[PDB]
């Protein structure tokens, strides 16, 4: 069990997707088809839709919070975000797209495809094995 | 965070989703800069309204907002707007209405200052657009950090903005002092020196010595450079800044700029006449003077421009322009004023090639979309012009 | 006062009897208030425009001085312009000829803050009507005397004023403390507290504890109504204007307002309604924000006005309302924005025997001129208006 | 003989008959530009000229735009021939200027009364007594 702060509550378990690299909402991921689109990402073609999100920090330009958003409307929006710092891009997202973020967790400690549950509403992520 | 009891209520939702999701918002930024309390805003001025740069996601949101009843509680206009073919523009028309509906000052400009909203020294505000920021902290001592289009709206639906940052008196003290060694005379001059600095300071608050502005325009561009090449929301110019006397208040560093740090970023933007479609001044919206300057220097030149002059304006400016007779004297000579829009953020990629300005913004960022560039002052612009 | 060998070439006549006497002028004026040196002027705002006002005389040395050749060597202004009939109004256009053929931007208005030319915090100018006189030097920190007509004409014309008086910075110190005990919260109110500490006052610069306006434009409206009443050109409120940190300097008595010295000025300008043919609001010029104030209170009122609503505001500010569908809500109902003129300065005795309005300074000089008048908030006026 | 020192505002010389008031005299509508005769509310003089006379009074008043009317005054031949003020503020003086209306401040009006013959450099700021 990994400990974080309380972005947006909510429960939600997936599959866990992890990028090492600063993600940019903006341009880097599609709103129609949740695809990475940055040059340079780690996952440069891997869907976001219903999974796991893990990433260090977003970046990138304000108006990527609605880009979040578009993927919640066309239903291509993870289950869950998990951040190593909560910043006012992607928090911002979450908060008006309702999808659950819990941020200040060891994001090292999840590798890609960890089955894995968030408790956002208390901040807590569960590693299944 | 502290919440009054009635903020508690707005983020119960008692209020609607609007103000709630708003609220949300707000105490998620303020448990990220560790704000003590929310405090009030006398205005606000909302980022994100360029097609080009919100987008579909952008409408989308807009739309569902708009729908579920959010209006903003207190005075608030917008950013510029884009240009473009007529798909943009209608397009473009939605996001100002959708803005408008939520109770908005449509006057899409990056200069309210000039007629629409000018802040008192001091009052906390929450405003969005760079150049506009550096302009209210520094040049009136007006306070806002440099939000975000969904900060600033989601401040401007509440009413309030975390307490951090550029509202509280130690951040508003300079971290680092420039001895400006090289010379500064002219509008281009403030230009390539905000450039320089923007590019070679961090999250400064930078003081300026030895820095004698003849016209407030100068400062305006300085700050609009700073603000483009760097992240600068706010300096102090010794003598000519409102807060600039308790500015310094213990150990700073001193950087200066000499005349070869200066003549490195003229000659970074110095391509042929050949290679250049479009001059553009106003960047940010230009004074009334400023549009003065350009139409007696076409007085002079005497023949038309057969490559297209811009001046991109508030509607307050190109107003006046209109009815002191500036604008004849302009669009006789192949200028047009173009209000309330702005040339950065709208997809002319198809339509120019290479942009001639006086504005060290612009350069940058026409130079950073793959445009040749040749900046110079105005007078020189519209002398060697076509 | 010391004459740059430049500058005793012109009183010499070496450029003209038009610079000549501009610089006969400015020395008579610094060897008056023992100026030191002539100092440059940034912009300026000459005085003297509506035809009421200068009247036969002021045409006479207004087109003597065009026509020896005067033109104006700084960027400068206009005051507002008078309404009337034709006969009247063909007069009023040849004075407003007379000061452009002298290079003055004919933009007419005594809130030229908005758009048209806004100091910079620390800049020497040369403004000549109360309201506008206390607006720049106190909620904006720039510097000017209270200039006359004639005196910022000359000034305007070689550029530069004799540096006495509020150019200092000894003069910018606080003379009086005034502490505001009584309630003292809409637009009105600060309109009556203005008529009140002006009328007590006499020179003073006073330091306003314990106010704290919403808008700016009370300010801009309290300082106004300060220059009818008093002699106030530069005044402080501690937290909201920009000089107040350094405005004491030795001790100071403190007088003190109460809601009886307010009431006793509310309570002597109310005549009944049925006096009442007219409602003034713009005075200062209207913001846009109060033009927005006075358009969507119409719209909740539903029914038009029986007497004429005037709202007397800056050129900018007209434009502005006009784009965002404002004049056009306010024309809907029986009200009209009136442009870059002044009723104050008009002769209209013969036309309205009753204003209402929300201006401290018009209830002031209407009332002295013998019109009933009626001082409210224009909430209230709009509602109980016929 | 007696001769009464004052400041120099307006070059020039002038001889002539007096006119004195103790009051301060405003010149945007208290003198008829066209007549020279002092119409103010309150003053000591109403309804007298002003034309070919000394003009003593204590300063100018009222609004600063009478310096135009004085203009007017000089290129109507109503104006006085000099004006001897006790104190110059910038209504009367700027007038003087544009008018070339010879001017001197400083003097103790109080030794000067209405019917006194007098001549005044003002190129020197003196004020002697003819008698
Ligand atoms: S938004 Fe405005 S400030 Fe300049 S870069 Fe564009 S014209
Ligand atoms: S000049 Fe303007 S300040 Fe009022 S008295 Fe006339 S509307």
């Amino acid at each position: 069990k990994l400990k974080g702060r309380k972005i947006v509550g909510g429960k939600a378990e997936g599959e866990v997707i992890v990028s090492r690299k600063p993600l940019s909402f903006l341009g880097g991921v599609d709103p129609e088809t949740g695809i990475v689109t940055d040059a340079e990402s780690d996952i440069r073609g891997q869907s976001i839709a219903g999974k796991i999100l893990v990433f260090p920090r977003g970046k990138g330009s304000t108006v990527g919070s609605y880009v979040i958003y578009a993927l919640k409307k066309n239903n291509k929006a993870p289950k869950a975000i998990i951040v190593g710092e909560a910043e006012t891009i992607v928090a911002t997202g979450a908060i008006i797209s309702d999808i659950p973020m819990v941020d200040g967790v060891d994001v090292s400690k999840l590798k890609t495809g960890m089955k894995v549950r968030v408790d956002a509403d208390s901040g807590e992520v569960e590693i299944l094995e | 965070m502290y919440l009054t009891k009635e903020e508690e209520l707005i983020l119960a939702g008692e209020y609607g989703y609007a103000l709630q999701k708003a609220m949300e918002i707000l105490v998620a930024l303020g448990d990220i800069y560790g704000a003590d309390r929310l405090i009030p805003i006398k205005s606000a001025q909302v980022a994100g309204v360029s097609y080009k740069n919100i987008g579909d996601a952008g409408i989308e949101f807009l739309r569902d907002f708009v729908e579920a009843g959010a209006k903003v509680s207190v005075y608030t206009t917008l950013n510029p707007a884009g240009i473009g073919d007529d798909e943009f523009m209608e397009k473009q028309m939605e996001v100002l209405e959708l803005y408008r509906k939520m109770g908005i000052e449509v006057t899409s400009t990056c200069t309210p200052y000039y007629g629409a909203n000018l802040p008192k020294f001091g009052d906390h505000i929450a405003w969005s657009e760079s150049s506009a920021v550096s302009f209210a902290n520094s040049i009136l001592g007006a306070r806002t950090n440099r939000e975000g289009g969904p900060s600033s709206l989601a401040a401007a639906i509440v009413g309030k903005t975390p307490n951090y940052g550029l509202h509280l008196d130690e951040n508003r003290k300079a971290t680092v002092i420039v001895d400006v060694k090289a010379k500064v005379k002219t509008f281009a001059d403030y230009s390539v020196l905000g450039y320089h600095v923007g590019k070679t300071l961090g999250n400064d608050v930078p003081y300026f010595k030895n820095l004698k502005p003849e016209k407030t325009e100068f400062l305006k561009e300085l700050g609009a450079a700073m603000g483009a090449t760097g992240s600068i929301a706010l300096y102090h110019v010794e003598g000519e800044t409102p807060e600039y006397r308790e500015a310094i208040t213990d150990k700073l560093e001193t950087i200066t700029v000499e005349d070869s740090d200066l003549k490195a970023v003229r000659e970074s933007f110095q391509d042929d006449w050949s290679d250049i479609d479009m001059i553009l001044i106003g960047c940010p919206h230009a004074s009334l003077p400023e549009v003065k300057e350009i139409a007696e220097l076409l007085r002079m030149r005497g023949k038309p421009l057969k490559i297209p002059l811009f001046i991109t304006a508030s509607r307050a400016v190109k107003a006046l322009a209109d009815a002191l007779g500036y604008t004849e004297i302009i669009e006789r000579y192949n200028g047009k004023i173009i209000p309330d829009s702005c040339f950065v953020v709208s997809p002319i990629k198809g339509w120019y090639r290479g942009i001639a300005t006086n504005s060290g913004k612009s350069a940058f960022y026409f130079r950073s979309f793959g445009f040749s560039v040749r900046l110079d002052d105005v007078e020189n612009l519209i002398k060697e012009a076509p």
